[PDB]
RNA sequence: CGCUUCUCGGCCUUGUAGUAUCUGUUCAUCAGUUUAAUAUCUGAGUCCUCGAGGACA
RNA sequence: AUGAUGUCAUACUUAUCC
C-alpha cells in the first residue's frame, strides 16, 4: 500500500526489488511497519498482530531503530501517531529485560504526548510510559533519567517531571522517595530542585487521593524550598503544597502543620504571582483546619481577599475565585459579612465579559457563585442577577442561566418573592426566545426552575405555552426539537395544576407533527408524546390511542437515530400499559414490522425493541410470537440475531415457558446450525431469566444439552456450556443435582482447548457447577489432574482447582483423601483420627 | 530424583489405575492415593491430545437433536414446519401444553456423577454384558420363534459352551419364563 | 466483559460511596453484564469517588444518573463480594471512534 | 467484483461444457457470484479453449508493433487480427513493448 | 461424497470437511483425494481385486 | 521414507518384555500391549 | 470360434480483537538444551584428482 | 489413516463501535 511522497525516505530500502541474498533481511522484512502506518484496516490489524508475535525474534534494537525515525517524522499525522503508539505498547507488554538500553531512546519522543491538546493522547502516553517503566527497572529508570534535570531547556524538565509522575504511579512512592529527597536538597543549582519540586506537584495531581500515607515525608521533603533566595522554587513550591492538600481529603492537617507559619507570613509581603500562588495553597488549606484557629487565620485571610480581586491578571482572578469559595464556603463565616463586604465587589469585578468567553473561569464562577448561594441564600444572588438573562451576548446568557439552575436546583424556589419571580420568569422566556445553538443548559435551566417553582407558576402558563406554540413553528429544523423538548419537560407541570385545555392543545397537535419529514424535529415530537403519556392516562387521552398507535406504526422504517429511539419507546409505554385499545391484528403487523428494527447499531434501541416484545407478548400470548421468533433466518453472524434469542427469553417468561419448550427442543433438529446454537442460546438466557422454576425442566433439557454438548462445532460445547452455567446458578440448593452430576461427565472433556472464548465459557461453566454441585464431586474430578508434570494438564487442572479453592475454602477440608507420610514430613493428620 | 513406574505400581496397593505420565508429577504417592479413591473421577482425556475436544466431529452430520414426546404430542412441531413452509396462528390448545408438560411429563435418562463426557461418546453405545440365556426382542423375531431359543437345543448335544463354563440353560441343567432362557 | 475484554477493573478497598450508573449504561450489569435479576447495590471506592470522579458511572465512566447494581447471577456466584469494579483503563474502545 | 477464483473457473468451465455456449442465463444460475453478461465475458477472456495464454514470439510481436501505428485506438478490433484474441493480453504486450523500449 | 446443510451450505461426507460456497465443494472433486483413501476400505469388504 | 511419520507413531523406541518370552518392542505403547497379550500370558500360565 | 445389420425386453433427461473447518502445500550420525512426542545451538587417519572416486595402514 | 506446518477463501463470537 502507497507511500507518500515524502515517506519515501524512510521506506526507499523497501523500493529496490533486489531479494533472496541476516539482520538485514531482518530490517527489510521489519517494513511491516508500512504496513501499519499506510493501508487498509485489514492490513493494519493482521500486521498488527505478526509483529507483536515476532517480538522476541526481531528484539527491541531493530524495532525501535526503525520505529523511532516514523513517531519522530515532522509529517506525521494524528492516526499514525496514535498506531506507532499502539504499535509500541503491544510490544512492549513483551519485552521486559531487552529495552533497558532504549528506555531513554523511547521516553524522548513519549514524553511530548503527557503535554498535550488532545486527553486521550494523554491517557494513552502515561499508559505506555507506566508500562514502559514497570516494564524496566526502577534503577534503569532513576540512572536512565538524570542528565535530564539539569538540561537547559525547561521543557525536558516539565515533560521529564510529569515522566517521574508516571514512573512513580507505577513503582510506588516509598521506592523512589530518597531519590527526590536527595534531589531537593542539591546545593548544585536551583535548576534541580525546581524540577524536582514540580516533580512533588505531578505526583500530588496523578496520585492524588494515594498520596495519604507518605504526605509526611513529602511535606518534609518539599518544606525546605519556602524560605529559598531563589523565587521560582519558592511559587512552585508553594504550589506542590497546594496540590497536595486538594489531594489531601479532609485529614493530614498536622502534616502540613509547620509549613503554615511561614505562609501566612508570606501573605503580608508579597507582590504578584507568588502572592497568588500562596492564596491557592492556602486556600486548599484553610478547609482543612479547625474552625476556631481557622476562625482568626480566616477572618485574616479575608482583608488581602477583598483587596486583591481588582488585579488584571486571569490567573490571580482564576486563584482568588476557587479562594472565595473556600473561604467562604466555609461553616465557620457568618452572612452578613459576606453580604456587606463581598458581593458587592464580587458582582462588580467578576461578573464581566471578560470571564464568560473563557472555559475555566465560567465554570468556576458558576462554581463559586453556587457556593456563595449556598450560605447567604437564594434570592440575592439571583434577584441580583437575573437583569442580566436580557443580555445581548449568549454564553453570557448561558452562565447565569445555568446558575439559576443550579442555584434553585439545591436551596429550592420557596424562598424567592413575587416580583422577582416575574422578572424570572420573562426572563427564561426571553432568553429561550433567543437561541443560537443547540444546548442542554437553557431547557433543563428552564425545566428546573419550572418544577422547582411548583405550581407558584401557574398564572404564567397561558404566555408559556403561546410562546411554545409559536415558537411550535417558526423553524421546525433548528426550534422545533427544542420547543417540542420543552413541552416533553413541561409536561407534568402542565398536568398538576390541571389545565385540560392544554392538555388537548399539545395532544392534537403535537398529534399533527406526527408528519414531519425531518426526523430530528420528529423524535423530539414523539418524546414529547412520552412524557405526555406519562401524566395524562390511557383512556383519558385527548388523542384516544385508537388514532394515535395505528398512527405510529407505519414510522418505523424511519432509519433515524432519534425518530426510531423514541418511537419504540412510546410504543413501549402503550404497548405495556392499556393495549386493549388496539385490536390484535394491529398489533401482529407491528410485530413483522418490530422484527427488522433489530438492524439498529445502538444497544438502547434494541433494549426497548426486546421489551416491547414481550409486552406484547403478553397482549396476545406465545405460540404465535414465539413462531415468528423462529422464522428468523439467523442471517448476520455478528450478533444481530442473539436479541431475538432474547425475546425468545422474555417471551418464554411473559406467558410460563412451562407451555412454550416443547415447541423450541423441537426446533433444534432443524439441520441448520447457526439456529442450533442459536436455540442454545435461548436455552440459557431462559434459564438466566427464569431462576427457580427450571427445578423441573432441568430434565427436559438435559438430554438435549447432551447432544449438543457432545460436539458437532466449538460453539455447540461453548453456549450449551453457558446453559450449564445459568442452570446451575438457578437450580441450587433444590436437590436436583445428579442430572447436573450426569451433565458434568460430558461437559468435563472440553477442559482441554486454547479458544478463549470456550475456555473462559467452561470456566464459568464449572464455577456454576461447582456452587451447584458442591465442591467434594469437583475435587473429586480435580484431583488426579494436578500432579501431572506435562505442561498442559498441570497448568489447566491447577487454573481449576484454583477457581474451586479461593471459593469454599473453608468446606474443602473434609475431601482432602489421606496422604501418606514420607521420611522427612508427616504428611498425615491425626486430629481427624481421634476417637472418642 | 524420579522413580520407575514399576516401582511406582509395586509399592502402590491399587496398581491398575497408574499411568505412564504420574511419574513426572511432584508427588507420585498423593496422586496414587487420590486416583484409587472410593467415589472419585479421572481427569479428561484431552489433557495429552492436541485437538482441543471440539476438531474431530468435522466431517460427523448426525441428527443436530430429538425433541422429546411431551413436545411431539402436541402438535406444535407440524405447526411450526407448516409456519416455516408458508414463511419460505395455529392457536391448537392452551390446556393441553400445560398437561403436557405437568401430567405428561417423562423423566429423561440422567447420567451417573462419575458418567464423564468422552470424546466421541456416540459409537461406544455399551450396555453391561448381555450373556447365554439372555438376548434381545427383535433377534427374536429374526429368530422367529414363539413363546428354549432353538441352538440351545444343540447346547444339549455338543456340550456346555468353554466360553461360560458356570453356565445353565433351561431345561438341560437348568430347570424359564419370557426372553431368558439361560442364567 | 463481552464487549470489551482487554478492560480491567479497579478491586480497590470498598468504602461506604455508592456507585450509580450512566443513562447510556442504566441496567447493565458489570460483572455479569445482564439486564434482568438485579440482587445487590454498587459501591465504589474511596479513591475512586472523589471530587470530579463522584457520581460517575463505573463501566461507563460517563455521568451518572441512577444507582448501579449487581446481577443476582453474580450475588450468588461471590462475584459481588470482591473490590469496588471501576473501569480505570481504556483501551481498543472509543478510541478510533472519536477519528470518524 | 469478479475474482475469478480457480473453483468458479472450473465450474464455469465444467458450465460451458454442460449446458452450452449460447446460453448465458443457464450458467449462471449455478454459481451465486456473477451475472450471465460477467460469465460470458469470462468464457471468452480466459474460459475460451482456443485462447493462446502463453508462448509470446517475435513474430507476434512484430505484427502487434505494425499495427499500433495503423491504428493508433480500438484494440479490440486488432485482438483477433493479430491472434491473441483476449482484448487484455495486446494491451499488456503492449505496454511491455513501450516499457522496455524506453529504458 | 456431496451432501446438503440444513443453513443453505454444502458438507464433504468422504472428505469430512465443510464447503462455505457451491464451488467450494466443487472444487474438493479434483483435490480432496478421499477416493484413494477407500482403497482400504474396498480391501477389507473384498479380499479379492 | 516416513521418517516425520514413524517418529509421531513411536517407532525405533527401545522397549522390552521380558514376561512375554523376552521379547522386544519398537514403542511403549506396544511394549505395555505386549504385556498384556497372548503370548505373554501363555508364558506366565506356562511359568506357572 | 469372430464380426455387421434388424427386432424384443431390463431402463439413467463498513471500522477493530480472536477462532476453524475447506482447498494447494510437504514431513548428515552420536550427546545434551527444549518439546506431550516432535525440531534444534554445539560434535566427527593420510596423500592425489575433479561431497564423490582411487591407493595404503 | 489421524496429526504437522503454511498461501487462501468461508462462517462464528465479543449486547464491540461512529
Amino acid at each position: 500500500p502507497f507511500l507518500k511522497p515524502d515517506d519515501i525516505q524512510y521506506f526507499d530500502k523497501l523500493l529496490v526489488d533486489v531479494d533472496e541474498s541476516e539482520e538485514q533481511k531482518e530490517r527489510k522484512i521489519m517494513k511491516l511497519l508500512l504496513k501499519i502506518k499506510n493501508g487498509t484496516p485489514p492490513m493494519r490489524k493482521a500486521a498488527l498482530r505478526q509483529i507483536t508475535d515476532k517480538a522476541r525474534e526481531f528484539g527491541a534494537g531493530p524495532l525501535f531503530n526503525q520505529i523511532l525515525p516514523l513517531l519522530m517524522s515532522p509529517t506525521l499525522e494524528d492516526q499514525e501517531r496514535h498506531l506507532l503508539v499502539k504499535v509500541i505498547d503491544r510490544i512492549l507488554y513483551k519485552l521486559d529485560d531487552l529495552v533497558r538500553p532504549y528506555v531513554h531512546k523511547i521516553l524522548v519522543v513519549i514524553e511530548p504526548l503527557l503535554i498535550d491538546e488532545d486527553y486521550y493522547a494523554r491517557v494513552e502516553g502515561r499508559e505506555i510510559i507506566s508500562n514502559l517503566a514497570k516494564a524496566a527497572g526502577l534503577a534503569t529508570m532513576i540512572s536512565t533519567m538524570r542528565p535530564d534535570i539539569d538540561n537547559m531547556d525547561e521543557y525536558v524538565r516539565n515533560t521529564t517531571a510529569r515522566a517521574f509522575a508516571v514512573v512513580a504511579s507505577a513503582l510506588g512512592i516509598p521506592s523512589l522517595l530518597p531519590f527526590l529527597k536527595a534531589v531537593c536538597k542539591s546545593k548544585k543549582s536551583w535548576q534541580a530542585r525546581h524540577t524536582g519540586i514540580k516533580i512533588v506537584q505531578q505526583i500530588a495531581i496523578l496520585m492524588g487521593c494515594a498520596i495519604l500515607p507518605h504526605l509526611r515525608s513529602l511535606v518534609e521533603i518539599i518544606e525546605h524550598g519556602l524560605v529559598d533566595e531563589q523565587q521560582k522554587v519558592r511559587t512552585i513550591s508553594a504550589l506542590a503544597i497546594a496540590a497536595l492538600a486538594e489531594a489531601a481529603t479532609p485529614y493530614g492537617i498536622e502534616s502540613f502543620d509547620s509549613v503554615l507559619k511561614p505562609l501566612w507570613k508570606g501573605i503580608r509581603q508579597h507582590r504578584g504571582k507568588g502572592l497568588a500562588a500562596f492564596l491557592k495553597a492556602i486556600g486548599y488549606l484553610i478547609p482543612l483546619m479547625d474552625a476556631e484557629y481557622a476562625n482568626y487565620y480566616t477572618r485574616e485571610v479575608m482583608l488581602i481577599l477583598i483587596r486583591e480581586f481588582q488585579s488584571p491578571d486571569e490567573e490571580m482572578k482564576k486563584i482568588v475565585l476557587k479562594v472565595v469559595k473556600q473561604c467562604c464556603g466555609t461553616d465557620g463565616v457568618e452572612a452578613n459579612y459576606i453580604k456587606t463586604e463581598i458581593l458587592p465587589p464580587f458582582f462588580k469585578h467578576f461578573w464581566q465579559h471578560r470571564m464568560a468567553l473563557d472555559r475555566r473561569n465560567y465554570r468556576q464562577l458558576v462554581d463559586t457563585t453556587v457556593e456563595l448561594a449556598n450560605k447567604v441564600g437564594a434570592a440575592e444572588i439571583i434577584s441580583r442577577i437575573v437583569d442580566d438573562l436580557k443580555d445581548e451576548a449568549e454564553q453570557y446568557r448561558k452562565m447565569v442561566m445555568e446558575t439559576i439552575e443550579k442555584i434553585m436546583g439545591n436551596l429550592g424556589a420557596a424562598d424567592i418573592d413575587h416580583k422577582l419571580e416575574e422578572q424570572l420568569i420573562d426572563g427564561i422566556l426571553y432568553a429561550f426566545q433567543e437561541q443560537t445553538t443547540e444546548d442542554s443548559v437553557m431547557l433543563n435551566g428552564f425545566g428546573t426552575v419550572v418544577n422547582a417553582l411548583g405550581k407558584r407558576v401557574k398564572p404564567y402558563l397561558p404566555q408559556i405555552c403561546g410562546t411554545v406554540l409559536w415558537r411550535l413553528n417558526n423553524k421546525s429544523a433548528k426550534v422545533r426539537q427544542q420547543a417540542a423538548d420543552l413541552i416533553s419537560r413541561t409536561a407534568v407541570v402542565m398536568k398538576t395544576c390541571q389545565e385540560e385545555k392544554l392538555m388537548g392543545h399539545l395532544g392534537v397537535v403535537l398529534y399533527e407533527y406526527l408528519g414531519e419529514e425531518y426526523p430530528e424535529v420528529l423524535g423530539s415530537i414523539l418524546g414529547a408524546l412520552k412524557a405526555i403519556v406519562n401524566v395524562i392516562g390511557m383512556h383519558k387521552m385527548t388523542p384516544p390511542i385508537k388514532d394515535l398507535l395505528p398512527r405510529l406504526t407505519p414510522i418505523l422504517k424511519n432509519r433515524h437515530e432519534k425518530v426510531q429511539e423514541n418511537c419504540i419507546d412510546l410504543v413501549g409505554r402503550i404497548a405495556d400499559r392499556g393495549a386493549e385499545y388496539v385490536s390484535a391484528r394491529e398489533w401482529m403487523r407491528i410485530c413483522f414490522e418490530l422484527l427488522e428494527l433489530l438492524k439498529a447499531h445502538k444497544k438502547a434501541i434494541r433494549r426497548a425493541t426486546v421489551n416491547t416484545f414481550g409486552y406484547i407478548a403478553k397482549a396476545i400470548g406465545p405460540h404465535d410470537v414465539l413462531a415468528t421468533l423462529l422464522n428468523n433466518l439467523k442471517v448476520q453472524e455478528r450478533q444481530n440475531r442473539v436479541c431475538t434469542t432474547v425475546a425468545i427469553a422474555i417471551v418464554a417468561e411473559t406467558c410460563s415457558p412451562f407451555t412454550v419448550l416443547p415447541a423450541l427442543m423441537n426446533e433444534y433438529r432443524v439441520p441448520e446450525l447457526n439456529v442450533q446454537n442459536g436455540v442454545l442460546k435461548s436455552l440459557s438466557f431462559l434459564f438466566e431469566y427464569i431462576g427457580e422454576m427450571g427445578k423441573d425442566y432441568i430434565y427436559a433439557v438435559t438430554p438435549l444439552l447432551e447432544d449438543a454438548l457432545m460436539d458437532r462445532d466449538l460453539v455447540h460445547r461453548q453456549t450449551a456450556s453457558a446453559v450449564v452455567q445459568h442452570m446451575s446458578l438457578g437450580v441450587y440448593g433444590f436437590g436436583c443435582e445428579d442430572s447436573l452430576n450426569h451433565l458434568l461427565n460430558y461437559v468435563w472433556p472440553n477442559v482441554f482447548e486454547t479458544s478463549p472464548h470456550v475456555i473462559q465459557a467452561v470456566m464459568g461453566a464449572l464455577e456454576g457447577l461447582r456452587v451447584a454441585i458442591g465442591p467434594c464431586r469437583m475435587l473429586q474430578y480435580c484431583l488426579q489432574g494436578l500432579f501431572h508434570p506435562a505442561r498442559k494438564v498441570r497448568d489447566v487442572y491447577w487454573k481449576i482447582y484454583n477457581s474451586i479453592y479461593i471459593g469454599s475454602q473453608d468446606a474443602l477440608i473434609a475431601h482432602y483423601p489421606r496422604i501418606y507420610n514420607d521420611d522427612k514430613n508427616t504428611y498425615i493428620r491425626y486430629e481427624l483420627d481421634y476417637i472418642l | 530424583n524420579r522413580f520407575t513406574v514399576a516401582e511406582l505400581k509395586q509399592l502402590v496397593a491399587r496398581p491398575d489405575v497408574v499411568e505412564m505420565h504420574d511419574v513426572t508429577a511432584q508427588d507420585p504417592k498423593l496422586l496414587v492415593h487420590l486416583k484409587a479413591t472410593r467415589n472419585s473421577v479421572p481427569v479428561p482425556r484431552h489433557w495429552c491430545f492436541k485437538r482441543k475436544y471440539l476438531q474431530g466431529k468435522r466431517g460427523i452430520e448426525k441428527p443436530p437433536f430429538e425433541l422429546p414426546d411431551f413436545i411431539k404430542r402436541t402438535g406444535i412441531q407440524e405447526m411450526r414446519e407448516a409456519l416455516q413452509e408458508k414463511e419460505e396462528k395455529i392457536d391448537i390448545d392452551y390446556q393441553k401444553l400445560h398437561d403436557a408438560f405437568f401430567k405428561w411429563q417423562t423423566k429423561p435418562k440422567l447420567t451417573i456423577h462419575g458418567d464423564l463426557y468422552y470424546e466421541g461418546k456416540e459409537f461406544e453405545t455399551r450396555l453391561k454384558e448381555k450373556k447365554p440365556g439372555d438376548l434381545s426382542d427383535e433377534l427374536r423375531i429374526s429368530l422367529g420363534m414363539p413363546v428354549p431359543p432353538p441352538w440351545l437345543i444343540a447346547m444339549q448335544r455338543y456340550g456346555p459352551p468353554p466360553s461360560y463354563p458356570n453356565l445353565k440353560i433351561p431345561g438341560l441343567n437348568s430347570p424359564l419364563y419370557g426372553d431368558v432362557f439361560g442364567t | 466483559a463481552k464487549h470489551h475484554p482487554d478492560l480491567i477493573f479497579c478491586r480497590k478497598q470498598a468504602g461506604v460511596a455508592i456507585g450509580r450508573l450512566c443513562e447510556k449504561c442504566d441496567g447493565k450489569c458489570v460483572i455479569c453484564d445482564s439486564y434482568v435479576r438485579p440482587c445487590t447495590l454498587v459501591r465504589i471506592c474511596d479513591e475512586c469517588n472523589y471530587g470530579s470522579y463522584q457520581g460517575r458511572c463505573v463501566i461507563c465512566g460517563g455521568p451518572g444518573v441512577s444507582d448501579a447494581y449487581y446481577c443476582k447471577e453474580c450475588t450468588i456466584q461471590e462475584k459481588d463480594r470482591d473490590g469496588c469494579p471501576k473501569i480505570v483503563n481504556l483501551g481498543s474502545s472509543k478510541t478510533d471512534l472519536f477519528y470518524e | 467484483g469478479g475474482v475469478w477464483r480457480n473453483t468458479e473457473d472450473e465450474i464455469l468451465k465444467a458450465a460451458v461444457m454442460k449446458y452450452g455456449k449460447n446460453q448465458w442465463s443457464r450458467i449462471a444460475s449455478l454459481l451465486h457470484r456473477k451475472s450471465a453478461k460477467q460469465c460470458k465475458a469470462r468464457w471468452y477472456e480466459w474460459l475460451d479453449p482456443s485462447i493462446k495464454k502463453t508462448e509470446w514470439s517475435r513474430e507476434e510481436e512484430e505484427k502487434l508493433l505494425h499495427l499500433a501505428k495503423l491504428m493508433p485506438t480500438q484494440w479490440r478490433t486488432i485482438a483477433p487480427i493479430i491472434g491473441r484474441t483476449a482484448a487484455q493480453c495486446l494491451e499488456h504486450y503492449e505496454f511491455l513493448l513501450d516499457k522496455a523500449a524506453q529504458r | 461424497y456431496f451432501m446438503k446443510n440444513h443453513l443453505g451450505s454444502y458438507e464433504c461426507k468422504l472428505c469430512l470437511t465443510l464447503h462455505n460456497n457451491e464451488g467450494s465443494y466443487l472444487a474438493h472433486t479434483q483435490g480432496k483425494k478421499h477416493q484413494t483413501n477407500l482403497a482400504r476400505r474396498a480391501a477389507k469388504e473384498a479380499k479379492e481385486a | 521414507i516416513p521418517y516425520w511419520l514413524y517418529k509421531l507413531h513411536g517407532l525405533n523406541i527401545n522397549y522390552n518384555c521380558e514376561i512375554c518370552g523376552n521379547y522386544t518392542y519398537r514403542g511403549p505403547k506396544a511394549f505395555q500391549r505386549h504385556f498384556a497379550e497372548w503370548r505373554h500370558a501363555h508364558g506366565m500360565r506356562c511359568l506357572g
